[PDB]
């Protein structure tokens, strides 16, 4: 316990001196108290924009550079809304292009608050109003947090951080009301930026308004440092003194080159384009003679560059078995590209899904890439570097890829749509190249998506004299922040990514697929070590494909009734069967070329069942040409599922399908032509588009097929009778 | 960290510069002063010294009294920090009755007051002197004893209660002639006393000296002399002592509030009488009402750290004050109608700091006169007249006409009118004559004690008696042409003995027309 | 790694070399001397000892001395490090009666603090003479027996609060005769007697001697020649000594001051009394104030390290003397109409500091002349005449007359003009005779006890009361021709019995005239 002589040396402590200074040296060092609180990265970002920090004595309306002010603008409302005369106040910051801090100096910063508090507040209105201006902030993301703060159900953060124009407004905050009151918004990230940055009020702005809090909280832990790097990008020279970092650093591998090593890197750039004189000489027979006399437009396997690059081949000299001969000669004319078969395998480069010695040429010349890929980024020459990307929406997703843009505008983002991608985009994983960037270059007009990469301390690169970089495979990424940004009038989406080995994202899809499977066995009634679902994902939309899986498989539960679901998900168990909802194309999950019989027989769908193991695959990115969402997509291979099954229960030893028996192909040339264009093709896809439309969320489309095929209504309500 | 000099919970910065304590979902929260919230909830703008564990020196901490955790008995402008929390404990005499030391026995009811003259406390005792020679009731010789017994009832009107103590108080008659000394008996008694409020209080039986109980404690006895001087005056004295006994304070561990035995109030109140600036008011109901507000000692480096105390906002925080359109007043009452009487010391410092600002008229300006410490400042009310001891005793004629002025049931039985109860207190007495028409003026009781004819109902009026020395008869209106005046006195102006000529007529009392009626329908 | 011998909380160079205690933003701030930025403020250049806890040798430290962390209590001029800090209490007797153990006899006297040719406070009580033989009027043969009672008032004039604790008084009659002995009542009364404060205050009633409610005290007797012997010389003393109670502390952990069971003013007082040099001065009001200030001992090595006290600094920080312009002065009083007094050892020093500096007169020298421990001086006012116990007992005839100079009002009823409050204690009365031309004078009220004609008004200005001892008639002259003239008799010339021939005449006083005019319309 303390006695009272420790009481007397803690009070002298406090109250007696040895030192005096003087005066003026105290008044230097009280500045300089007051501004060690501040970012240093506000301070340089000031200084970068052509800013004087003037510590003064007496009069600030005295000084040169306040001189010229009028008479209107010496009245000045400080933090609290009260007013005040510039020869009676402290502070002033003048607007501009050549903006001045002016600061009275004297012995009242130490241990006061509400000087220290004023002059945050006028730092924290040159941080609005002039460094964040010039890369068009406040913006979408602050409105969001303004939104939350009026619209809670205390009306506390209104009294502090708003003025009396921004409470009488009646309706929400829109991107309109920061284009024609920008400085209102200025005025209310100052004064969040003033109670965040003195350390007597830090507790007042959390507890009084606890959004306002984190926002400024993880704003001064991150996105400083990102908005002085891209406020740097917009000058040209920091750019440049990048480039030059760069280039001595990766000179000695680029050095140590060879022919072979370039000419690898340069088809690694471009697709080997395939040449059509080796294409009609390569068949010479009858196979010619199968070419020559063919429908181009009528078979609905191939796309459109496809049969248009067939008929360049049918001036360089059917649902039947030429067809055949279709399917195997659509790989023969795919280009040599090391990107799309590193994008469609997945990791497995000994998939057997296309040619033999083409294989073995893709996985030397794959394994030459990465063995020439070995120079670690670990140095010190710099501190922090930021890489870009300019990327499309479709090579993620295309049932986003479209909707993304507004219509009216092609110049702005849908915000429900915008909300959707941002729910659950939390990770990446990059399994093919990413072609990087040094500085930054403008987009194509297909890609909005504007990424930017914070690399690891064992980051493996190598470099390119155009402006570029390339990463290596299997990286792991891990998403901070998705938000929208505004860009010479075009508004975009900024991505950040943090680079991190991939055993901690397989083991996050790990821990999910444990989790979903516990889940979705006690939901069924199910034994306890079952595998009913799993995921194969490598691609950089993973983590939406992990999560939209409950959401896929709850409307597959909700649009059924609960017994036909148990029973043919019980038959499923008994037959091996899974539910691989994968981002990866069908013929490289190994559930459906281990039961095949020819290579160019492989399927790439929007869902898939496997007759031999009993498997329903699905494709991630890809979007189907008839469904509306992946759901109908589960129900559209529910429908296999039960026809399967349906194919069991006539007899054990006979048939796979009940539509191929003769029982129904009647009521499929009766009632086959009163539906969708999809299911039009053979029975089994009018079977699954049937069985797709009688359990729709809307009931309208289930009251079509009620209205269109009534006897099929019956005939498929009778299906469900086999119990 | 944050630094805190004196080791009371609030950090310095927020004690010089305004703090104030918030409740936001049920939490307390102790907050910097942000004026553009804060004036919209209702919050106070409490600021204290950041090197003193009790501002005003009294034994409550700065935190527990902005927070709440103090005793729940004290009083609600004692939870301000610049305001000092000290018991201010005088006695009520109820009635006395005079005995023969052996019906000769006196029973009159009397009428006690707080007094302060030109630290200590007291109160002086009026007895009634009318109707219900004391020598000859008494049958008393020059060989006598006279016994004198009373009912005494301990007065609380400070700003904290006091815990099983009480004083020692000295009788006095004259000057200094003591009769008795009183004592608590049992030296602790297991009571409270709060403030504004009695013990024992005014639903139980008041406290006798030498009751019917106990026959041990002191008679209390005179000789002739001071019987003598006692029928002249019709006054005593009584004196009080400040033993005020041990403090209840706070446990922050389970939140008991106990009496600790090693805290006392005799070793802190004269910190308190040498800290502060006492300021006396009686615009409530016209007693005496003291008060202690902590200023700045300019000598004094400990005493210069507290804030700077205005005399406005010194009878804001005191008193109740508030200023709704501007004009500071008193639940309507103006300050106009409120006087400033200062010793000689703080006259000296009032007129320096007014010819300092160069301003004439103290009611205008009274946000920029600075308090300093050991001042003394007596307001009172400019309408009555006051005696010796700053008691109202007399006033303007005018208030005292205006009184009268709205009647409700006149008759011949007498007078039911509305009367204000401030200026019940003034007045003594009424005065009843009938008056012809020829100018002949007969008054109805002839002496100077059958004045008590006013007597208050229930309901909150009084009620004039005419058939109170008229033989419990009716006025007599033979001819109700000619009028009957019916009159009051003040107490400045009221006799209480015989004359030095023996004259016990109502001639030579000071006298206020307040009613003439014609004596038919209108009254 | 800050040295520190003494443990007061100050470190060493800070007190050699100059320190001073500033208050800045509302906060206590100590720090070095320097110049040219605190002489502008008005602060004070403070110096200590470094190794002595206490520079004046008194129970509060140099930090809680300079910074305000002590009890309130002590006087603005112990705040200083170099003033000590200590009570000085004597015993102020109202007033008497003599009673036979009416035919009492009742006085009223007026006594005063004493300073003879350190230890006790001697008071001489001078008992009044005026109408009211006491050996008829109280009818006391030979073998009779008197009885003493009086009505005495504590009164404290130091620089130290006193608590619970009342001193021990002897009463003695003559020389060396004692009468009684005075002690505490009670044994713990549980009161405070501050600095320049009165036990019981001025508005209560004074400690009796064998009081009425009390019975046990034993009663204060006197024998014949004894009875004899106070009637002939019309003076009591009361010795007072030194038991003083505990002491009030301060606790550095919640700014608590309470009194202390294990400190004692027993046993820090001869070492003030050992340490300082004294110097009584009564400049003021004409009442003997004593102070003691710290000084160095040469021949102690723990005494020299105190800082060097000049006279100028000495006169300075004890009693309020400043230099406006050059001229050192005591509110406008100028410090050459007063006398210094020593005695004979600090007498020789002083004499030998100035033979050192060539210098014959002291007014001109005092900022060289520096003090040392065991000192004694004594400063006067120069204008009056003193007896043994250095009270002012007397006056020249040119400031009496120069003083009353100013008159008012003279006609054949009295005499009414301003006089001031130092030449009103040194008059015992006035006198009026009319003198004849050929040389007979006739006094008019011819005895020494009819002198007290003067009473003090409450214009503050005295009437000097022609008609009370006339046989309540004014004055009338047959002949303007001769004169009239009134004197006043000061209290060196004025008798108090009469002499061994029984006389009661006008002659043997020796005259001083405040009036000289013919008797005529000029006066
Ligand atoms: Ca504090
Ligand atoms: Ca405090
Ligand atoms: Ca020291
Ligand atoms: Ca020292
Ligand atoms: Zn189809």
């Amino acid at each position: 316990n303390k006695t009272q002589e420790e009481h007397l040396k803690e009070i002298m402590k406090h109250i007696v001196k040895i030192e005096v200074k003087g005066e003026e040296a105290v008044k230097k060092e009280a500045a300089e108290k007051l501004l060690e609180k501040v970012p240093s990265d506000v301070l340089e970002m000031y200084k970068a924009i052509g800013g004087k920090i003037y510590i003064v004595d007496g009069d600030i309306t005295k000084h040169i550079s306040l001189e010229a002010l009028s008479e209107d603008k010496k009245k000045i409302k400080d933090i609290y809304g009260k007013d005040a005369l510039l020869h009676e106040h402290y502070v002033y910051a003048k607007e501009g292009y050549e903006p001045v801090l002016v600061i009275q100096s004297s012995e009242d910063y130490v241990e006061n608050t509400e000087k220290a508090l004023n002059v945050y507040y006028e730092i924290g209105k040159i941080l609005s109003r002039d460094i964040l201006s010039k890369i068009n902030q406040p913006y979408q993301k602050f409105l969001d947090v303004l939104n939350t703060i009026k619209n809670a159900s205390d009306s506390d953060g209104q009294d502090l951080l708003f003025t009396n124009q921004l409470k009488e407004h009646p309706t929400d905050f829109s991107v309109e009301f920061l284009e024609q009151n920008s400085n209102e918004v200025q005025e209310v990230f100052a004064k969040a930026f003033a109670y965040y940055i003195e350390p007597q009020h830090r507790d007042v702005l959390q507890l009084y308004a606890p959004e306002a809090f984190n926002y400024m909280d993880k704003f001064n832990e991150q996105e400083i440092n990102l908005s002085l790097e891209e406020l740097k990008d917009q000058r040209m020279l920091s750019r440049y003194e990048k480039w030059e970092k760069i280039k001595q650093h990766y000179q000695h591998w680029s050095d140590s080159l060879s022919e072979e090593g370039r000419g690898l890197l340069k088809k690694l750039q471009i697709p080997i384009e395939p040449k059509k004189d080796d294409i009609i000489h390569s068949l010479s027979q009858e196979e010619k003679e199968l070419l020559k006399r063919i429908q181009i437009d009528s078979s609905d396997f191939l796309s459109t560059e496809e049969k248009e690059f067939l008929k360049k081949l049918q001036i360089d000299i059917l649902s039947e078995k030429e067809k055949e001969f279709l399917k195997k000669l659509k790989l023969d004319i795919q280009p040599y590209d090391i990107n799309q078969r590193l994008q469609d395998t997945g990791g497995l480069i000994d998939s057997p899904s296309i040619n033999l010695d083409v294989r073995k040429q893709y996985k030397r010349d794959i394994q030459n890439i990465d063995a020439l890929l070995h120079q670690s980024i670990g140095s010190t020459l710099y501190n922090k570097i930021y890489l870009y990307e300019n990327m499309n929406i479709n090579n993620l997703t295309a049932t986003l890829g479209a909707d993304l843009v507004d219509s009216t505008d092609n110049t702005k983002i849908n915000r429900g749509i915008f909300n959707e991608f941002k729910k659950n985009f939390k990770y990446s994983i990059s399994s093919n190249y990413m072609i990087v960037d040094i500085n930054e270059r403008p987009a194509l007009d297909n890609e909005r998506l504007k990424w930017r990469i914070q690399l690891s301390p064992d980051t493996r690169a190598g470099y390119l004299e155009n402006g570029k970089l390339i990463l290596q495979r299997n990286i792991g990424l891990e998403i901070k922040d998705v938000q929208i940004i505004k860009q010479s009038e075009k508004e975009y989406i900024r991505i950040d990514a943090k680079v991190v080995p991939k055993s901690k994202i397989d083991t996050k899809i790990q821990e999910a697929q444990l989790n979903i499977n516990q889940e979705w066995n006690k939901a069924l009634g199910l034994p306890k070590y079952t595998k009913l679902i799993t995921f194969n994902v490598h691609n950089r939309y993973a983590s939406n494909i992990v999560e939209s899986a409950y959401l896929i498989l709850n409307e597959w539960k909700n649009n059924i009734q609960s017994d036909l679901i148990k029973k043919v998900t019980n038959y499923l168990v008994d037959g091996n069967g899974r539910f691989v909802f994968t981002d990866i194309t069908l013929p490289n999950i190994a559930e459906q070329y281990t039961h095949q019989d020819e290579i160019y027989e492989q399927v790439h769908s929007k869902g898939l069942y496997v007759p031999e193991s009993r498997s329903i695959l699905l494709h991630g990115p890809s979007k189907g040409v008839e469904l509306r969402n992946d759901s109908e997509g589960f129900i559209h291979e529910f429908g296999h599922a039960v026809d399967d099954y349906a194919g069991y229960l006539l007899d054990k030893n006979q048939s796979d399908l009940v539509t191929n028996s003769k029982k129904f192909i009647d009521i499929f040339k009766e009632e086959g032509s009163n539906l969708t264009s999809y299911g039009r093709t053979n029975e089994a896809e009018f079977f699954a588009e049937a069985f797709r439309l009688m359990h729709s969320t809307d009931h309208a489309e289930r009251l079509k097929v009620q209205k269109n095929a009534p006897k099929t209504f019956q005939f498929i309500n009778d299906q469900i009778k086999f119990i | 960290t944050v630094p805190d000099r004196d080791n009371d919970g609030i950090p310095d910065s927020l004690e010089v510069e305004g703090y104030t304590v918030d409740v936001k979902n049920k939490r307390t929260f102790l907050s910097p002063w942000i004026s553009n919230i804060h004036e919209k909830k209702g919050l106070t703008k409490y600021k204290s010294s950041p090197e003193k564990w009790s501002t005003a020196s009294d034994p409550y901490s700065d935190f527990e009294k902005v927070t709440g955790r103090i005793d729940g008995n004290v009083s609600p402008e004692a939870n301000h920090p610049l305001v000092a929390a000290y018991p201010i404990v005088h006695v009520d005499m109820e009635n006395i009755i005079l005995s023969k030391n052996e019906t000769r026995t006196i029973s009159k009811n009397t009428s006690t007051s707080r007094t302060h003259t030109s630290n200590s406390n007291s109160s002086t005792v009026a007895i009634d002197h009318s109707l219900s020679t004391w020598a000859e009731t008494m049958g008393l010789n020059t060989a006598d004893t006279a016994r004198l017994n009373a009912n005494i009832r301990y007065v609380n009107t400070g700003t904290a209660p006091i815990y099983n103590v009480l004083p020692t108080t000295s009788l006095v008659l004259g000057k200094n002639q003591t009769l008795a000394t009183i004592k608590a008996k049992e030296n602790q008694l297991s009571q409270i006393l709060a403030p504004n409020n009695y013990y024992p209080s005014k639903n139980l039986a008041p406290i006798a000296l030498n009751a019917q109980d106990d026959f041990s404690s002191t008679p209390i006895t005179m000789n002739y002399n001071q019987f003598l001087e006692l029928e002249k005056t019709k006054q005593l004295r009584l004196d009080t002592d400040q033993v005020y006994g041990n403090i209840a304070t706070y446990n922050f561990e389970n939140g008991r509030v106990r009496v600790d035995t090693g805290s006392n109030w005799s070793e802190v109140l004269p910190q308190i009488q040498e800290t502060t600036a006492r300021i006396i008011f009686n615009g409530k109901d016209l007693n005496l009402v003291e008060r202690r507000i902590a200023a700045v000692n300019p000598s004094d480096p400990l005493e210069t750290t507290k804030p700077d105390m205005t005399l406005k906002e010194a009878l804001k925080i005191a008193f109740g004050f508030n200023e709704p359109n501007g004009n500071l007043q008193y639940q309507g009452k103006d300050i106009t109608e409120f006087d400033f009487n200062f010793d000689q010391q703080t006259s000296q410092n009032i007129k320096n700091q007014l010819a300092e600002l160069n301003a004439t008229n103290i009611y205008t300006v009274l946000d920029k006169i600075k308090l300093n410490a050991k001042m003394n400042i007596l307001i009172r009310d400019k309408r009555f007249h006051y005696d010796r001891n700053n008691i109202a005793v007399g006033a303007d004629e005018s208030v005292v006409k205006e009184a009268h002025r709205e009647v409700i049931n006149s008759s011949t039985e007498g007078l039911l009118l509305n009367i204000d109860k401030d200026i019940r207190k003034i007045l003594s007495g009424y005065i009843v004559e009938i008056e012809d028409t020829e100018g002949l003026k007969e008054v109805i009781n002839d002496r100077y004690d059958m004045l008590n004819i006013s007597s208050l109902r229930q309901d909150g009026k009084t009620f004039i008696d005419f058939k109170k020395y008229n033989d419990k008869l009716p006025l007599y209106i033979s001819n109700p042409n000619y009028k009957v005046n019916v009159y009051a006195v003040t107490k400045e102006n009221t006799i209480i003995n015989p004359s030095e000529n023996g004259d016990t007529s109502t001639n030579g009392i000071k006298k206020i027309l307040i009613f003439s009626k014609k004596g038919y329908e209108i009254g």
